[PDB]
C-alpha cells in the first residue's frame, strides 16, 4: 500500500481486490484522506459487482448514500454484470422473451 | 455594519434525517436568534420537542480544533460519560458541530446504540453560519433529507450526526463563531435555577467536563468556577492540551520555569494570573486519571462532582 | 397427521373467509333474482380484503416496523452473545493468549 504512494481511490481497488477488509478500515480511512469527488460513489459501483458485503457495509458507513448513488443507468449496469457467480436470470430472460433475443442481448429493465 | 439585520421570522424548524451516515437519525432543529430568552428556549425545548426537565446536566466544552485521542483513553471516556447519562436521564450540551470533542462523542454515542437500548438526549447549540447547508433544511415544519459526507475545502463542517436535537443561534455572519455561547451560559443558569421534582429544595445539578481544548478553555473553567453558585469541573489529563496543564496546575500547588509550554503564542504573554486563580479555587476541580489517582471510572468521576 | 391437519385447517380459513366475503347474500335457492341483476348492470373491498390509511399513518406504521426489526436483530444479538457456547470458545481464545 504504501509502496506503490498512488491515490486513495488505487489503494482502495487494490484491497478491494484482494477481498480484505480490515486492511481498508485501518490503513485506508484515515484522519483525512480527501477523496477525490466521484471516487467513493465509483468504488461502491465496483463492489456491488464483485459480491463483497463487508465492503459495501463499510462505504456506507463512510458516507456513501444509496439514494443518490442508485440511479436507472447503474441498476441497468448491475443487472448486466459478469463478474460473480453463477446466476439463472439469463434463462428466465430466454423463457419469458421466448428465445428471440439475439445472442449478447443487452437487458433492459422492461425485461426484468 | 453593527449587527444591522432585520428579525424577519424563522423560516427553519422540524426535523432532519441524516442520509450516508451509518445508521437512520431523526433530529428536531430550531434556528432561532442570539437574543432569545432562555425562559423561551426552555419553553420550547419542553412543549414542542416534549422532553422533561433533567436530573442532571452536563456541560461539554473542547477544542474546535480537529485533534486525536490516545487508544484507551477515548473508549473509557465514552464509555463512562454513555453511562453517566444513561443510568441517570441527563442532558448533554455539546457545540453541535462535527469538530474535535464533538465527534469523539458523536463517536461514542454511535458506540452506545450498537449495543443498548435507549435514547439520549443530547442537545447540540451550534451557530448558523458555520453549516455547509444553510439551505437544504429551510422546509418549515417538514423533514428535510440531510447528507453526511463533508470535503475539506467546504470551509463550513455539517452537523454531526447521532445528536437528537439541535439549536441554531444567528446572528448574520457565515464562518464565524462565538454567536451561541452567551445564549448556551445564560440557558445553562436558566436550567440551573429551575427546581427539581424533590421537595429539599435544590435545582437541578450541573457539572462541566472538559477534554483538550485550548486557551479559552481556561477562561471558560475560570467564568464557571466564579459564578455564585459554583459549578464542578472534570478535566481529562491525556487530551494534551490546556486540560493537561490544568491537571499539571492541579499537583504541587499552593515551578515557574515548568509553565513553559509554548503552544499558545510566543514566551513573552502569559495567563498566569487566570491559572493561579484557578489553583486557588482548585477544591472544586477534580481531575480524572488512569490508575494515578482514585475514580477510575468517568460515570464515578462525574457523578461524585455533584 | 394432527398437527397438521390443525395447520392445514388454520390456512385455509383464509380461503372460506375469502369464499365467502365474494358470496351474494341471497342463499342459492333464490339466487335467480340476483342472478340476473347483473345482466341488466352490465350493459348500464373497503374492508375485508384491504385496508387504506392515509400518510401519516402510513408513516407512523413504517416507523413502527423500523423499531421493531432494530429490536428483534438487538435481541437476537444480545441472545447469542450470552449463549454457553459463544462465552466457553471466548474464554478459551482469550486463556490461551493470555496463557502465551
Amino acid at each position: 500500500l504504501k509502496g506503490a504512494n498512488a491515490s486513495a481511490p488505487d489503494q482502495l481497488s487494490l484491497a478491494l481486490a484482494w477481498n480484505r477488509v480490515d486492511i481498508a478500515r485501518s490503513q485506508i480511512f484515515i484522519y483525512g484522506q480527501q477523496w477525490p469527488v466521484g471516487s467513493l460513489e465509483q468504488a461502491m459501483l465496483d463492489a456491488l459487482v464483485l459480491d463483497r458485503v463487508d465492503f459495501v457495509k463499510l462505504l456506507i458507513e463512510n458516507g456513501v448514500s444509496m439514494h443518490r448513488f442508485l440511479t436507472i443507468s447503474r441498476l441497468e449496469e448491475l443487472y448486466n454484470t459478469r463478474h460473480g457467480p453463477s446466476n439463472t436470470l439469463y434463462h428466465l430472460v430466454r423463457d419469458v422473451k421466448k428465445g428471440n433475443l439475439p445472442p449478447d442481448y443487452r437487458i433492459s429493465l422492461i425485461d426484468i | 455594519i453593527s449587527k444591522h439585520t432585520q428579525l424577519s421570522p424563522t423560516d427553519a424548524f422540524g426535523t432532519i434525517e441524516f442520509q450516508g451516515g451509518g445508521h437512520s437519525n431523526k433530529a428536531m432543529y430550531v434556528r432561532v436568534s442570539f437574543d432569545t430568552k432562555p425562559d423561551l428556549l426552555l419553553h420550547l425545548m419542553t412543549k414542542e420537542w416534549q422532553l422533561e426537565l433533567p436530573k442532571l446536566l452536563i456541560s461539554v466544552h473542547g477544542g474546535l480544533q480537529n485533534f486525536e485521542l490516545q487508544p484507551k483513553l477515548k473508549q473509557v471516556f465514552g464509555k463512562g460519560l454513555i453511562k453517566a447519562a444513561m443510568t441517570t436521564g441527563a442532558w448533554i450540551f455539546t457545540g453541535g458541530v462535527n469538530t474535535g470533542v464533538i465527534r469523539h462523542v458523536g463517536d461514542a454515542l454511535k458506540d452506545h446504540a450498537s449495543k443498548s437500548r435507549g435514547k439520549i438526549c443530547t442537545i447540540g447549540i451550534a451557530p448558523w453560519g458555520i453549516v455547509e447547508n444553510q439551505e437544504d433544511l429551510i422546509g418549515r415544519d417538514v423533514v428535510r433529507p440531510y447528507q453526511t459526507m463533508s470535503n475539506p475545502m467546504s470551509k463550513l463542517t455539517v452537523l454531526n450526526s447521532m445528536h437528537s436535537h439541535f439549536i441554531l443561534a444567528d446572528n448574520g455572519t457565515t464562518g464565524k463563531y462565538g454567536a451561541e455561547v452567551k445564549l448556551r451560559r445564560q440557558l445553562e443558569k436558566h436550567i440551573s435555577l429551575q427546581k427539581i421534582n424533590t421537595r429539599i429544595g435544590q435545582g437541578v445539578p450541573v457539572v462541566a467536563l472538559i477534554v483538550e481544548g485550548g486557551p479559552n478553555v481556561i477562561s471558560i473553567v475560570l467564568e464557571y468556577l466564579r459564578d455564585t453558585p459554583p459549578v464542578p469541573v472534570v478535566v481529562c489529563d491525556g487530551s494534551g492540551r490546556a486540560s493537561d496543564i490544568l491537571a499539571f496546575g492541579h499537583k504541587y500547588s499552593e515551578v515557574t520555569i515548568q509553565k513553559t509550554f509554548t503552544y499558545t503564542r510566543t514566551q513573552a504573554q502569559h495567563l498566569f494570573i487566570i491559572l493561579m486563580e484557578c489553583m486557588k479555587k482548585k477544591e472544586l476541580i477534580t481531575v480524572f486519571r488512569m490508575g494515578s489517582e482514585g475514580h477510575q471510572d468517568i460515570d464515578l468521576a462525574i457523578l461524585t462532582a455533584l | 397427521v394432527k398437527s397438521i391437519s390443525n395447520q392445514v385447517w388454520k390456512f385455509q380459513r383464509y380461503q372460506l373467509i375469502m369464499t365467502f366475503h365474494e358470496r351474494p347474500v341471497l342463499p342459492p335457492p333464490l339466487i335467480i333474482f340476483s342472478h340476473m341483476t347483473m345482466i341488466f348492470q352490465h350493459v348500464c373491498r373497503d374492508y375485508g380484503l384491504k385496508l387504506f390509511i392515509t400518510d401519516d399513518e402510513l408513516k407512523k406504521v413504517h416507523d413502527f416496523e423500523e423499531q421493531c426489526i432494530e429490536e428483534y436483530f438487538r435481541e437476537k444479538d444480545d441472545r447469542f452473545n450470552s449463549s454457553n457456547d459463544e462465552r466457553i470458545r471466548v474464554t478459551s481464545e482469550r486463556v490461551e493468549n493470555m496463557s502465551m
